[PDB]
RNA sequence: UGACUGCUGAUCAGCAGUCACAUUGCCCAAGUCUCUU
RNA sequence: GAGACUUGGGCAAUGUGACUGCUGAUCAGCAGUCA
C-alpha cells in the first residue's frame, strides 16, 4: 500500500 | 491536624460495623476508605502505650505495594498523634536482629510495611498474632489465592483462636479478571477469606448522593477503520529481523544457566540471550500497532537500552551481542527515517509540516487519537487540562511520550498548552532519548502532575491504585479495556465533575467492546444488588467452612517454641537459605529441580503414582545435603514442586541449617553455640567471645607482679643452718695482647667471689658476656661448697658487705635503698673467697672484716702530707686508688709499679722534655702545693671501665686514646689508695650483668623441668637428675646490636629416638622479648609458634565439625589463633610474670637483691595503689635515709615516713597532680606493664619451641595445658595423633570406575604432579568448584582447603625456619607472608598447566582464568617475583591448596606431602630463598 | 418411534500444557554520596 | 562500618490474551443396527 489510508476529517465522538 | 479531617456519617457507619466484628469496606474511589481506616485504628488505642511483655498490642497496617505504604505512612503521620512506624524490604530489614526489631515493635505504636516482609516478621515469632489489636489490609482484591494477604490470613486459624486481633480490607474493585460471571461465589470466598461480611452504602438519598461528589465520568467512544494493508517497509525490516534471530543463535557463546518453563516440560532460551527477542518483538509490536513514526521514535529507545547494556556487558560475548543489536537497530533507524524524510516537505509550514507529516504517517488508531487531543482541550489555558493515557505496553508509554512531544511542538496551538509525561511500573525504563545518565533527575512524574507542572500523563497500568492523584477531568485509553477490574479502575480515575471517559477501538471490533462494557456495568449491578439485597446476615464466622476453604493445601508445619514454616513460603525460605551459601559470584544459588517420569514413580513410590506427579530436588554441592529429596506424589506439578521444597526446607532445619526461627544462620549465629565450647575461660574475665566490645582495648597494655623464681624465695642464709656457696668463674674467650692483660690477668686469679644460699640451686648454663676489650664467658659451680654461719656476727658483717658493694664499689644505690633484712623474695647473698687449705677455697675474712665501709680520699696537702709515712711499693701493687688532686670521681687500678722512674726524671711523653714533679705543680701543685719524695718510686696504672651492661657485641680499637689512657702513671703519695683487691672490684664490676641473667635462667629452667614432667618425659636419661645444661647460643642472623632433603621436625616426628634434650637456653630464648635487647630474641621461635598453633587449631576444628561450612570454620580459626585469645589463656598459666621484657639498667631500671625499700613503704605502696600509682622517682629520693635504719634497721624513721607521706599529700595537689608515674617507679616494687602482643608471641614461641625438639605430636598435649583444644575426654588419643590421620568419613565407601568421566586424562596430571593417588575421591573432590552441578558423588573443595592452607603454611614455615640461619626474623615473617601468598599460588598452579582439569561452571570466572593463561604464557612461566595481569582468579591458588591437602590425604605420610609441596615450590622457593 | 453406534459440528463447563503482556514483592550484590573507623 | 539514590542478578505472587490437549454436559444432523 506504501502509504496509511487518511481516515475521515471529522468523526463522532458517540456515547455509549 | 485532625480536626478540618472531621469525618462524614457514611464513614462513622462504616467504622462502627468495622469495630464489632471484621469486615471488608466496599465504595468507589475516592469515597475517603484509607480515612475509615485511619479512625478504626484510632479506635483501638486503649492498649497502643503498654508494652508487650505487660499486654500491650500494637497495631498492624499492611499495603500491597511500597508507594502506596509511603503515602499513607505520610497520611497517618500527618492525620494522627501516634509514632509510625515503616517496616519494608526496601529499608534493609534483611540484616535485623531481635534487638532493634524489639525497640521499634516498642517505639512504634503502628506499623506500616509490605505484605512478604510483615509475613516473615510474624512468622518468625516477633510478634505472635494475641499481641494484636487490629490489622488494616488494602487492595484486598490482590489478596486471592497465594497472594501473601492470604497466606497472613490463613495464619489466624493456627494460631490462639480467642483473643485474636480485628481485621479489615479497604478495596474499590472487589473482583479482578475476566472471571466475574457468577457473582456470588466470588463475593463468598471474599467474605470468607477475610473472614468478615461486605458492606456498602444502601440509600441513594443521604448516602449514595453524598459520596457521588466523587462523579461518575461520561463514557466516549471513538471507533477507527481497520488497516487494510501492510507496508513494504515493516516487512523488509522483519525479514531483517528473521536472519537476525537466526544469526543470534548461531553465535556460540560461553556456558550459561539453564532454564526451563514453569512446568519443567519445555527447554527455554537463556534471558540475556531471550531480552533481545522480546525487545525486538516489542519493537515489531509497536511498529504494526501505532504506525511507522512511532517505530521511528521507538527505534531510539532500542538504541538507548541496547547502548547500556553495552556499556554494562560484563564479558566480551555480551558485548558483541550488543554490538550487533546496536548495528542492526542503527541500520533499521536509518533505512525507517529514510521514508520519513523523503516525504517530509509536503508544505512550506516546516513545523506545523512536520505536524502534518505526522498525520499523514499515523495509523488510524494514533490518528483519531491526535485528532482528539486536537478537538478536545480547545486550546485553553495549560492549567485547564488534567487527562491521563493508559496503554499497555511499557515501552508504548515513552514511544507514545516522544510522539506527544514531537507533535505538539509540531502544533500552532497545542504548543503552548500541552507537555507530556511518561511512568511506566516499578521495572522502570530509562526516560532518556540520548545517552545514558543526562541529568540527576530530581522530582518524580507523580509529583509534576500533583504540583500543576504538566496536564497530560502518560502511563501503563501501573496509574490504577496507590498512586495519589488529582481528579482529572479526561481520561483516553489506547488499547482495548482487558479486564474489569482495571475498567472500574480507570473509570474510577477521572472523578471531578464533567470529566471526559475515552476508549478507543476498530469498526469491526466495536460490538465486542460494546457487549464486554455493558457486561462490566451488568455485573457491577449484581454485585450492588447482591450487597443491597441479601438476607441480614450475620458477620458469617462459620468455622466448619473457614477450615473447608483452606485444607486443600499441605498443612502447615509449625515446629517447637511456636515458630511456624507456610509451605507457601517454603520456596522463598529455601531460596533465600540458599542464596547464603559462600559464592564467588554465582556459585550455583539456586537448587536444581527434576519432574520424575512414571517409570520412576512406580519403581519408588508407591501404586497409586502412575498419575500423581514426583519431583527430585538435587541442593548444591556446597551444602551437605549430597542426597536428593523426593517430592510427596501431589496432584499438578506446581504443588509437586512447594510439597518437595517443603520437604527439603524441613529436612534442612532438621540438620540445623534454619535457626529457632527458621531464617538461615550465619557466622554470629554459628559462633554463638561454640562461645562456651572453646572460649569458656573469657568469662572469668566477665567478657565473652562474641562480645565485640572486648576488642575495643586491644593495643593497650597490661601490668603483672613478677616473683623471683623458687630457688630465690626465701633464700637467705640463716645463722646455724646449711648454706651453700656457688664459685662464679670469669674465663676470658680472646687471645691476650697489651691491651687486655690488666683485665685478663686479673679475672684469672684463682681468688673470686661466691653466691651464697640457703637453698640448693640446679646447673646452669654458660653465659656469653661482651666486654669492651674482649669476650667474656662466665660458668657457675655445679658442687656448691657448704657451710654453717657458727656466728650471727659474721652473717651481720656478710650482710653489710653485700650493702657495701652495691652502695660504694659500683654506685649502684639510691637514697631509699634500705638493706633487705628479711628472708624473702630474691634475698640471696654474694659472698668474696680465697684459697684455704689445697684445693678447698674458704672466707676471705680478713678482706669483709677490713671492707666494712668503703675509705674516704682525703684530699691531703703537703702540710698535711709530709708527715704522713712515706709509700712503699708493694703496699700499693693491685690495689685501686683515685687521681683526687685532679678529679674526685675516678678508680684506678694499680697494674704495676716503676721503681726505676722519679718524679725528677724526664716524662715519658706529651712533655717529654720535662718532668713529671714540674709537671704536677704546673697545673695540681698550685692546690696541692709541694710533693714530699722528689726521688723515689712511680706506679704505673690502668683505669676501670664505666660500662654497666655488657650485652651487646659490637667491638673495636680505640687506638686514639687507650695508648694515652694505659700510660698514666702518678706519683704514689699523692694519689689517694683504698688498698682494696684491684681483682674482687674488677670481677664485680660485672656482677649484676651475670645475676640478672641467672634471675632468668632459674625461670628458664623451672619451666623446662615442669614442662617435661607433664610430658612425662621427664625420666629419660636426656632430662631429670642426668640433665647437662648446654651454653648459650650467639645470634650472628640478627643486626641489631635429586630427593629433597628431610625436614628435621618431621623426621624426629615419625622416630622417637631422634629427640634431643630441651635446652635451658632455648626457654630462656623464648622467655627474652625483643624489647629487652640481647644477644638472641624470641622472635626465631615465634613465627613457627603461630604457625603450628594455626596448623593444630586447623585440623581440631576440622575434626570436631567436619559439617559446617569452610567460612565459619576459618571465622572460627582466626577467633582462636587472636592475640587477645593467647593473652587471656596464658594469664592463667602465669608465665607473664616470668618473662624478660625491660631493659637492664642497675643505676636507673633494677633492683639489688639484697637490697629493698622499707617495709613500711612497702606496705603503704601495696596497700592503696591508687595512691601508690601517684608517687615518682624524686618524691622516694627526697629522703636520704642515715646508716643506721637503712643498713642495720633495716627500715625508715617514723618521721621520714612522715615526709614520705606529707610529700605524697603535697604532690596530689602539686605540678604532677593527676600525672601518672608508673611507668618509671614499678621497677623497685617488683610490677612490670607488658604489651599483651609479646604475650600472644611468648605464647607461640613456647609452642615453637616444644614443636622443633618433641615433634609435632607431643605439642598437642601442651595445647591441652593451655586448655586450647579442649579434649574430647572419650577418644582422647584422636588429640594426639589422629588429628593428621582423620578428617575423612563414611563418603569414601561408595565407589565406582565412573570417576575417570570427570578426571578426563588424569594420567597428565599424575606425570606433571608426580604424586600417585590410591583413591581418587580426594582428588576429585578437590577438583570441583561449588559452582558445579554435574557432579554429585562427591565435595567440593572449601573442606580441603581448609587443611590444605594450614599444611602449606606449617610445612613452609618449617623449611624457612631450617634452611634459613642467616636472615633476620622481622623479614623472615614477610617471607613467610610472601611464600603463602594467594598469586604465587596461582602462578604454581598455572605453570603446571593445572588449570585444565578444574571443574566448575561459571562464565565470569572462566573467561577470567582464559585472560590469566595466555598472559602467563606470555610471561615464559616465570613470574617477576607478581606480575601486573588484569586479575588473578582466586580459584587456580584455592585448588592447589586442596590438592595439597587431597595428596596428603591420601597416604597419611606427612613426609610425602613435604615432597610433593617442594616439588612444586623449588623455583619459587629458590627465587625466594635469595631475596624476600 | 424407541434403543444404540458411527461420523461431525456447535454451545458450555472444568483441568492441564505452550507463548506473550501487565502489575506487585523478597532476596543477594555492586556504584557513588554522606555519617564515619 | 552506616544513611540516600542509581546500577546488576535470582526467586516467588496476581491477572489477561493467544494456541493446544483432555474430560463432562447440551443442541443438531447424517450413516448404520435392533426393537
Ligand atoms: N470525612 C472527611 N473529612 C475530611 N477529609 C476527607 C473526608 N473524606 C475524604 N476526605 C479527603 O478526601 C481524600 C480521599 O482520598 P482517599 O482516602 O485516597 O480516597 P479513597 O481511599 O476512597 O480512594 C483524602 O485525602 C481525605 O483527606
Ligand atoms: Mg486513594
Amino acid at each position: 500500500i506504501d502509504r496509511y489510508e487518511q481516515v475521515s476529517k471529522d468523526f463522532e465522538f458517540i456515547k455509549i | 491536624e485532625d480536626v478540618e479531617i472531621k469525618p462524614r456519617g457514611y464513614q462513622l457507619r462504616l467504622v462502627d460495623h468495622l469495630t464489632k466484628s471484621n469486615g471488608i469496606v466496599y465504595l468507589p474511589t475516592g469515597s475517603g476508605k484509607t480515612f475509615v481506616a485511619i479512625l478504626v485504628l484510632k479506635r483501638f488505642s486503649q492498649d497502643f502505650d503498654k508494652p508487650i511483655e505487660s499486654g500491650g498490642k500494637r497495631a498492624l497496617f499492611m499495603c500491597n505495594t511500597v508507594e502506596l505504604a509511603r503515602q499513607q505512612a505520610m497520611a497517618v503521620r500527618r492525620c494522627t498523634n501516634f509514632k509510625v512506624g515503616f517496616y519494608v524490604g526496601e529499608q534493609g530489614v534483611d540484616d535485623w536482629t531481635r534487638g532493634m526489631w524489639s525497640d521499634e515493635i516498642k517505639k512504634n505504636q503502628v506499623l506500616v510495611g509490605t505484605a512478604q516482609v510483615f509475613l516473615d516478621m510474624v512468622t518468625q515469632t516477633y510478634v505472635a498474632l494475641s499481641s494484636l489489636s487490629v490489622v488494616i489490609i488494602d487492595e484486598c482484591h490482590h489478596g486471592t489465592g497465594h497472594h501473601p494477604f492470604r497466606e497472613f490470613m490463613r495464619l489466624f486459624t493456627i494460631a490462639n483462636q480467642t483473643k485474636l486481633p480485628r481485621v479489615v480490607g479497604l478495596t474499590g474493585v472487589l473482583i479482578k479478571g475476566n472471571e466475574i460471571t457468577n457473582v456470588a461465589t466470588k463475593l463468598k470466598e471474599l467474605e470468607i477469606t477475610y473472614r468478615g461480611n461486605i458492606i456498602t452504602v444502601s440509600d441513594t438519598k443521604e448516602m449514595e448522593n453524598v459520596m457521588l461528589y466523587a462523579t461518575k465520568p461520561t463514557e466516549v467512544m471513538v471507533s477507527f477503520p481497520h488497516q487494510e494493508q501492510v507496508l513494504t517497509v515493516t516487512r523488509l525490516i522483519s525479514a531483517e529481523i528473521e536472519k537476525f534471530y537466526v544469526s543470534l543463535d548461531l553465535m556460540n557463546i560461553g556456558v550459561q544457566p539453564i532454564r526451563r518453563s514453569k512446568s519443567l516440560q519445555c527447554l527455554r532460551d537463556p534471558s540475556k540471550k531471550s531480552f533481545v527477542k522480546q525487545l525486538f518483538n516489542d519493537f515489531l509490536y509497536q511498529m504494526k500497532e501505532y504506525g511507522i513514526y512511532a517505530a521511528s521514535i521507538a527505534i531510539i529507545s532500542l538504541i538507548v537500552e541496547f547502548d547500556i547494556k553495552r556499556r554494562q556487558a560484563e564479558t566480551l560475548s555480551v558485548k558483541l551481542m550488543h554490538r550487533t543489536a546496536l548495528t542492526l537497530c542503527e541500520k533499521i533507524r536509518h533505512l525507517l527515517v529514510q521514508k520519513l524524510q523523503d516525504m517530509t516537505y509536503d508544505d512550506d509550514d516546516d513545523n506545523v509540516n512536520t505536524e502534518e507529516v505526522i498525520m499523514n504517517f499515523s495509523t488510524p488508531k494514533v490518528q483519531r487519537f491526535l485528532m482528539s487531543l486536537k478537538v478536545s482541550f480547545a486550546d485553553k489555558d495549560p492549567k485547564d487540562i488534567c487527562c491521563l493515557v493508559f496503554v499497555e505496553r511499557r515501552y508504548t508509554c515513552k514511544c507514545i511520550y516522544g510522539l506527544l512531544l514531537n507533535y505538539i511542538q509540531s502544533t500552532p496551538e497545542l504548543r503552548n498548552v500541552l507537555t507530556p509525561q511518561f511512568m511506566v511500573g516499578r521495572n522502570n525504563i530509562s526516560p532518556d532519548f540520548e545517552s545514558v545518565l543526562e541529568r540527576k533527575w530530581q522530582k518524580s512524574a507523580i509529583q509534576q502532575f500533583r504540583d500543576g507542572n504538566a496536564n497530560l500523563m502518560i502511563c501503563s497500568s501501573v496509574l490504577e491504585e496507590g498512586i495519589d492523584v488529582q481528579a482529572c477531568n479526561h481520561v483516553f485509553i489506547l488499547d482495548p479495556v482487558k479486564t474489569f477490574n482495571m475498567y472500574v479502575q480507570s473509570k474510577g480515575r477521572a472523578r471531578t465533575t464533567e470529566a471526559k471517559f475515552v476508549l478507543f477501538t476498530a469498526d469491526k471490533e466495536r460490538e465486542k467492546t460494546i457487549q464486554q462494557i455493558y457486561q462490566y456495568r451488568k455485573a457491577h449491578n449484581d454485585i450492588a444488588e447482591y450487597l443491597k439485597d441479601r438476607v441480614l446476615e450475620k458477620t458469617e464466622p462459620e468455622l466448619y467452612e473457614i477450615k473447608g476453604h483452606f485444607q486443600d493445601d499441605i498443612d502447615p508445619f509449625t515446629n517447637e517454641n511456636g515458630a511456624v514454616l507456610l509451605p507457601n513460603n517454603a520456596l522463598a525460605i529455601l531460596h533465600r537459605y540458599c542464596q547464603t551459601i559462600p559464592t564467588d559470584a554465582f556459585g550455583f544459588v539456586i537448587p536444581w529441580f527434576h519432574v520424575l517420569q512414571e517409570d520412576e514413580r512406580d519403581r519408588i513410590f508407591g501404586v497409586s503414582a502412575k498419575g500423581k506427579h514426583v519431583i527430585s530436588i538435587n541442593m548444591p554441592v556446597n551444602c551437605m545435603l549430597r542426597d536428593t529429596i523426593y517430592s510427596d506424589p501431589m496432584d499438578n506439578v506446581k504443588t509437586a514442586k512447594i510439597s518437595a521444597a517443603f520437604k527439603a526446607c524441613k529436612v534442612l532445619y532438621s540438620l540445623g541449617e534454619l535457626n529457632e526461627r527458621f531464617v538461615p544462620k550465619t557466622l554470629k549465629e554459628r559462633v554463638a553455640s561454640i562461645a562456651d565450647v572453646h572460649f569458656e575461660h573469657w568469662n572469668k574475665y566477665g567478657d565473652s567471645v562474641t562480645a565485640t566490645v572486648n576488642k575495643a582495648d586491644k593495643s593497650k597494655d597490661r601490668t603483672y607482679k613478677t616473683e623471683c623464681p623458687l630457688e630465690f624465695y626465701d633464700a637467705l642464709p640463716r645463722v646455724g643452718e646449711i648454706c651453700y656457696a656457688y664459685e662464679i668463674f670469669l674465663e676470658p674467650q680472646f687471645e691476650s695482647c697489651e691491651y687486655t692483660e690488666h683485665m685478663y690477668l686479673n679475672l684469672q686469679t684463682p681468688r673470686n667471689y661466691a653466691i651464697l644460699l640457703r637453698n640448693k640451686l640446679p646447673r646452669l648454663a654458660e653465659m656469653p658476656l661482651f666486654s669492651n676489650q674482649g669476650k667474656l664467658h662466665v660458668r657457675v659451680a655445679n658442687a656448691p661448697l657448704e657451710v654453717i654461719i657458727q656466728n650471727s656476727e659474721q652473717l651481720e658483717l656478710l650482710h653489710q658487705f653485700h650493702g657495701m658493694v652495691f652502695r660504694d664499689i659500683l654506685k649502684i644505690w639510691h637514697p631509699f635503698f634500705v638493706l633487705d633484712r628479711r628472708s624473702k623474695e630474691n634475698s640471696y647473698l654474694v659472698v668474696p673467697l680465697i684459697l684455704g687449705a689445697g684445693e678447698q677455697k674458704c672466707f676471705d675474712w680478713e678482706l669483709m672484716t677490713n671492707f666494712r665501709r668503703l675509705p674516704q680520699s682525703h684530699g691531703s696537702n703537703v702540710q698535711q702530707r709530709e708527715q704522713q709515712p712515706a709509700p712503699r711499693p708493694e703496699d700499693f701493687e693491685g690495689k685501686i686508688v683515685t687521681q683526687w688532686y685532679a678529679n674526685y670521681d675516678k678508680p684506678m687500678l694499680v697494674t704495676k709499679v716503676h721503681r726505676e722512674l722519679t718524679p725528677l726524671s724526664y716524662m715519658e711523653k706529651n712533655q717529654q722534655d720535662k718532668t713529671y714533679y714540674e709537671f704536677t705543680m704546673s697545673k695540681y701543685g698550685n692546690r696541692i702545693g709541694d710533693v714530699v719524695h722528689k726521688d723515689k718510686f712511680m706506679i704505673e696504672v690502668r683505669d676501670l671501665t664505666e660500662q654497666l651492661t655488657f650485652y651487646v657485641h659490637n667491638r673495636g680499637k680505640f687506638n686514639a686514646k687507650s695508648k694515652a689512657k694505659m700510660k698514666v702513671i702518678l706519683i704514689p703519695e699523692l694519689c689517694f689508695n683504698f688498698n682494696f683487691p684491684g681483682d674482687l672490684w674488677l670481677k664485680l664490676i660485672f656482677l649484676p650483668s651475670i645475676l640478672n641473667r641467672m634471675y632468668f635462667l632459674l625461670h628458664a629452667e623451672a619451666l623446662r623441668k615442669r614442662f617435661n614432667t607433664y610430658l612425662n618425659l621427664h625420666l629419660l636419661p636426656f632430662n631429670g637428675t642426668d640433665y647437662m645444661p648446654r651454653p648459650l647460643e650467639i645470634d650472628y642472623s640478627l643486626k641489631r646490636n635429586g630427593k629433597v632433603k628431610p625436614l628435621l621436625i618431621l623426621q624426629k616426628t615419625v622416630s622417637k629416638e631422634h629427640i634431643t634434650p630441651a635446652e635451658q637456653g632455648e626457654f630462656l630464648a623464648a622467655i627474652t622479648a625483643s624489647s629487652a635487647a640481647d644477644v638472641f630474641d624470641m622472635e626465631r621461635l615465634e613465627i613457627l609458634g603461630n604457625s603450628f598453633l594455626k596448623l593444630s587449631a586447623t585440623l581440631y576444628l576440622a575434626s570436631k565439625y567436619s559439617d559446617w561450612n569452610e567460612g565459619t570454620l576459618t571465622e572460627v580459626k582466626s577467633k582462636l589463633v587472636s592475640n587477645r585469645n593467647l593473652l587471656f589463656c596464658l594469664i592463667d598459666a602465669d608465665i607473664p610474670k616470668t618473662l624478660n621484657t625491660i631493659q637492664f639498667t642497675p643505676r636507673y631500671t633494677w633492683l639489688p637483691p639484697g637490697i629493698s625499700l622499707p617495709h613500711n613503704v612497702l606496705a603503704l605502696w601495696r596497700e592503696n595503689p591508687e595512691f601508690a600509682k601517684i608517687i615518682g622517682p624524686h618524691n622516694l629520693r627526697d629522703l636520704a635515709l642515715g646508716d643506721e635504719e637503712s643498713l642495720v634497721k633495716g627500715n625508715c624513721s617514723d618521721i621520714n615516713y612522715n615526709r614520705f607521706v606529707e610529700g605524697c599529700r603535697a604532690n596530689g595537689q602539686s605540678f604532677y597532680a593527676g600525672a601518672d608515674f608508673s611507668s618509671e617507679v614499678n621497677f623497685c616494687v617488683g610490677l612490670v606493664t607488658i604489651p599483651n602482643k609479646v604475650i600472644a608471641d611468648t605464647l607461640e614461641a613456647l609452642l615453637g619451641v616444644i614443636v622443633k625438639n618433641y615433634g609435632l605430636q607431643h605439642a598437642f598435649k601442651m595445647l591441652e595445658y593451655f586448655k586450647i583444644c579442649r579434649a574430647d575426654i572419650d577418644k582422647p588419643l584422636t588429640q594426639l595423633l589422629n588429628l593428621e590421620l582423620g578428617g575423612k568419613k563414611m563418603r569414601a565407601n561408595v565407589n565406582t570406575t565412573e570417576i575417570d568421566g570427570f578426571l578426563i586424562n588424569h594420567y597428565y596430571l599424575e606425570k606433571n604432579l608426580g604424586y600417585t593417588f590410591k583413591d581418587r575421591r580426594y582428588l576429585l573432590q578437590a577438583l570441583t568448584h561449588p559452582s558445579y552441578p554435574t557432579n554429585r558423588i562427591t565435595g567440593s573443595y572449601q573442606e580441603l582447603e581448609f587443611i590444605g592452607n594450614a599444611i602449606l603454611d606449617f610445612l613452609i614455615s618449617a623449611y624457612i625456619f631450617e634452611n634459613n640461619t642467616k636472615m633476620n626474623p622481622g623479614a623472615l615473617t614477610d617471607l613467610r607472608s610472601a611464600l603463602v601468598n594467594n598469586t604465587t599460588l596461582a602462578c604454581i598452579c598455572v605453570r603446571h598447566r593445572l588449570h585444565f582439569f578444574i571443574l566448575a561452571e561459571n562464565a565470569k570466572l572462566s573467561e577470567i582464568i582464559s585472560k590469566f593463561v595466555n598472559f602467563q604464557e606470555s610471561q615464559g612461566h616465570r613470574v617477576t617475583n607478581m606480575s601486573t595481569n588484569v586479575d588473578v582468579p582466586k580459584a587456580l591458588g584455592d585448588v592447589l591448596e586442596a590438592l595439597i591437602a587431597a595428596v596428603y590425604l591420601d597416604c597419611r605420610d606427612l613426609q610425602r606431602t613435604w615432597e610433593v609441596i617442594f616439588n612444586l615450590f623449588e623455583p619459587e622457593l629458590q627465587e625466594f630463598t635469595r631475596k624476600v
